[PDB]
RNA sequence: AAAUAUGUAAGAAGUCCUUGUUACUUAAUUGAACGUGGACAUUUGAAUGAAGAGCUUUUAGUGGGCCAUUUUUGGUAAGC
RNA sequence: GUGAUUUCUGCCCAGUGCUCUGAAUGUCAAAGUGAAGAAAUUCAACCAAGCGCGGGUAAACGGCGGGAGUAACUAUGACU
RNA sequence: UUGACAUUGUGAAGAGACAUAGAGGGUGUAGAAUAAGUGGGAGCUUCGGCGCCAGUGAAAUACCACUACCUUUAUAGUUUC
RNA sequence: GAAGACAUUGUCAGGUGGGGAGUUUGGCUGGGGCGGCACAUCUGUUAAACGAUAACGCAGAUGUCCUAAGGGGGGCUCAUGGAGAACAGAAAUCUCCAGUAGAACAAAAGGGUAAAAGCCCCCUUGAUUUUGAUUUUCAGUGUGAAUACAAACCAUGAAAGUGUGGCCUAUCGAUCCUUUAGUCCCUCGGAAUUUGAGGCUAGAGGUGCCAGAAAAGUUACCACAGGGAUAACUGGCUUGUG
């Protein structure tokens, strides 16, 4: 809800510490496909039939995900540090 | 859910016309190229395929064929090949006229001749046309084929007429329809058969409920209805 | 390509031409590139220049448009009509948004549009060549339109475009190419990871080519 | 602004006196926390009671409860 | 499927089913192809059916609206 | 039901592989004028053509590199549709 | 004679496939059901002047919103009379003056709050890192929330201070899995080298039945084990309603 993109938010890494405007993005995702463990031993069925894993998955929802905030430096050198802000839904730096 | 009816027949199970009631069979007999003779004596009546099938020459040293609307109880069949035309003979379909009609006629040469064999039904040669060796053949069906060249041939219309242009008065005649064939009647109006029995589907207010169709390639089973259909009302 | 050549694209490549010794009139060069392609809207730019350095080099009419007080907003100057009586029958969809909103360098108008631009006005126009940038819309459009005209720096914006400079005819190397790069900055690079987005580009001066990448 | 009920405290290891320790904060003869040497305890409101007292393991059943008097919630009411 | 004859088969193909050469184009698996690494491997493009688009189809499943005004006592509807 | 791969090997018409890119180049309303079009452009070349600082419109171009239509054009062995 | 690498046969892939197989179909409830959530929460009360405390008790709020609606220092002080009115003239809005906290603090309700805790300005990002201890069921269970410290690192003021998120009391989530941020630390076990896999610590991704199964109906053809723990009928209170 109006963030502001970078902000000096102390911090550290270290090898730095102190303060460091951080250039600050959202957290996305990342595909697995065939390197997972959860994939080495999840395929499987067992196997001329199947159905899946206890969990697998139709629940019942929130309706409201969370921000990854990941605050991340430039002099600190590192490290894209993340934090949490839960709210949704909203959006970057208007203002 | 048992096995509905159709599902159920088929196999051995319990059903398979009057194979050791009726006369001797088919049979436009063996296959030389130059005609010859057949003394017809005697017109059979046998069962199930109602129009007499007659039984006839026995020349080389001593066959029942089923014969066109024509017996002179000793009829003139002179049949084979290079052979006068007429109602019997039966010359090989590739040295016809043009809109002839014959009636027993073989899909492929020799193999003796069932294509439009049953009661009266015959098959007007309508064609000829185009053929290096070939024949445009119409057929009781209502569709098109071309056969091939020199194969049998009735000459003439299939004996029996309105074998049934009509009537069946009463719920008898069944009384055939069956010492003849299959136990085909009666026949259980499905759509009173329970849930499990076949595969119609009473419930409670009466109902065919729900389609009708019938995919064709549904699962021998799911099967029956209106097989698989490309249209419906009159 | 990112390599030693880019001073054969500057070094090697300034002094051409394509006949005798070498003229006797001024020089032209730069350094091509472009904005973010982004989509001209979400984010690509911010402020920093590097410079660079230039302005037009032709025509400037850009865009901007709102109310009847938008065409005050493009008189003293010159730009694009957005309308009145067209956001609810004809100021946008594909060759309409882009009329007012598709010129040449993106646009400086202000806002105004409430639950209309998912698919339409504010919409369709984004990537096209604008889609409601930073041109400090509150005054007008022309102090803001430093960032719209003149000086420059290069203002990068709508598609592509942008610009660069350093010196005259002949006295530039390791900083001739080194030049472009420095006429190269919140476009080149900029905050969270940026050294590098695209594939390839241009450049020259008048001569021939440079970089044979 | 009650009554009933409800926290604490009690004679007493307690004060009183002497100084000693450093990471503490005071500018420190500033204190803090801790410890030595020294005076007096059976103690002169609290009462009343002790079949010591403290402590450790373990392992049953139980988890459907119901009455009354007062104080109350619903409900015309109820052996609700 | 419906049930002698007799008469009589209204209108609905959007929905669900069925079903046709059809659609100028979008998905769409395995092998097969290309690209990249040192490969493992991971990106690609095209790709049968099918799908979705087009048509027919109700003696196929089944369907068959609702409110306003609206003179020549009065209530009234062929009216709109 | 459909595909691939095996069962499956004789011959014969036509692509693609080895082992290729170049020219006219833009039929809304307006600017004397070539609009899916970008911008680097103040210059290209012993001329000044066009520019351009002016520029309207839905978008401005000669020095032209290009994200994209039409017309226009070479095979000798295996290979493979 | 017909058929002529085709088809067929076989192996995987994809369509399709209630014909067939298996499998499931929350709970609290004046009896089951439709409904409502006293299934997770918060304020007020009910609740008997510490605490605790019941209903399908009464009155209400909760699955967000805030980059500032956070953080510090300045200033200032919030819904009447009597004055000056031109679109104003009941006033919508403007400027003067002289006194009950009746206002305002996002959102429910209650507490609180006046050189402020409200309002106008000024400057920042503490809504920060590491822990641990605490408090919250009369609390021995993890959770969320909140309190005081330590160590760092900043803000802000001239300072002393204050600030570890929105004045306080509500506004959230285990277990494998996956993703990411962390040293560039640990091992692939005959040695290496990279590629990859695995680990450690700090997070996001869902569990609302919120201590966290992944789940359609119908049976009037039906079936079983138990329920006066549980409803139709008698009786029973009570008698509103007659």
């Amino acid at each position: 809800v109006n963030v502001p993109k970078t902000r000096k938010t102390y911090c550290k890494g270290k090898t730095c510490r102190k303060h460091t405007q951080h250039k600050v993005t959202q957290y996305k995702a990342g595909k697995a496909s065939l390197f997972a463990q959860g994939k080495r031993r999840y395929d499987r069925k067992q196997s001329g039939f199947g159905g899946q894993t206890k969990p697998v998955f139709h629940k019942k929802a929130k309706t409201t995900k969370k921000v990854v905030l990941r605050l991340e430096c430039v002099k600190c050198k590192t490290r894209a540090q993340l934090t949490l802000k839960r709210c949704k839904h909203f959006e970057l730096g208007g203002e | 859910m048992g096995r509905v009816i159709r599902n159920q027949r088929k196999g051995a199970g319990s059903i398979f016309t009057s194979h050791t009631r009726l006369r001797q069979g088919a049979a436009k007999l063996r296959t030389e190229r130059h005609g010859y003779i057949r003394g017809i004596v005697k017109q059979i009546v046998h069962d199930s395929g109602r129009g007499a099938p007659l039984a006839k020459v026995v020349f080389r040293d001593p066959e029942e064929i089923f014969i066109a609307n024509e017996g002179v109880h000793t009829g003139q069949f002179i049949y084979a090949g290079k052979k006068a035309s007429l109602n019997v003979g039966n010359v090989l379909p590739l040295g016809s006229v043009p809109e002839g009609t014959i009636v027993s006629n073989v899909e492929e040469k020799p193999g003796d001749r069932g294509a439009l064999a049953r009661a009266s039904g015959n098959y007007v040669i309508i064609i000829g046309h185009n053929p290096d060796e070939n024949k445009t053949r119409v057929r009781l069906p209502s569709g098109a084929k071309k056969v091939i060249s020199s194969d049998a041939r009735g000459v003439i219309g299939v004996i029996a007429g309105g074998g049934r242009v009509d009537k069946p008065l009463l719920k008898a005649g069944r009384a055939f329809h069956k010492y003849r064939l299959k136990r085909n009647s009666w026949p259980k109006t499905r759509g009173v058969a329970m849930n499990p029995v076949d595969h119609p589907h009473g419930g409670g207010n009466h109902q065919h409920i729900g389609k009708a169709s019938t995919i064709s390639r549904g699962a021998v089973s799911g099967q029956k209805a209106g097989l698989i259909a490309a249209r419906r009302t009159g | 390509i990112t390599s030693s050549q880019v001073r054969e694209h500057v070094k090697e490549l300034l002094k051409y031409s394509n006949e005798t010794k070498k003229r006797n009139f001024l020089e032209t060069v730069e350094l091509q590139v472009g904005l973010k392609n982004y989509d001209p809207q979400r984010d690509k730019r911010f402020s920093g220049s590097l410079k660079l350095p230039n302005c037009p080099r032709p025509n400037m009419s850009i865009c901007i448009f709102g109310d009847a007080f938008d065409v005050d907003r493009a008189k003293s100057c010159g730009v694009d009509a957005m309308s009145v009586d067209d956001l609810k029958k004809l100021n946008k969809n594909k060759k309409l948004i882009k009329k007012l909103s598709k010129k040449y360098n993106a646009f400086i108008a202000s806002e105004v549009l409430i639950k209309q631009v998912p698919r339409l006005l504010g919409p369709q126009l984004s990537k096209a060549g604008k889609f409601p940038t930073p041109v400090s819309h509150n005054d007008d459009l022309y102090g803001k339109v430093t960032d719209v005209r003149s000086t420059i720096k290069f203002q990068l914006k709508k598609v592509l475009c942008l610009a660069v400079a350093v010196g005259n005819v002949e006295m530039e190397e390791d900083v001739l190419v080194n030049q472009i790069l420095m006429s190269v900055n919140f476009f080149v690079s900029l905050l969270k990871k940026n050294w590098q987005n695209v594939g390839s580009l241009v450049v020259k001066s008048s001569m021939g080519p440079a970089f044979r990448l």
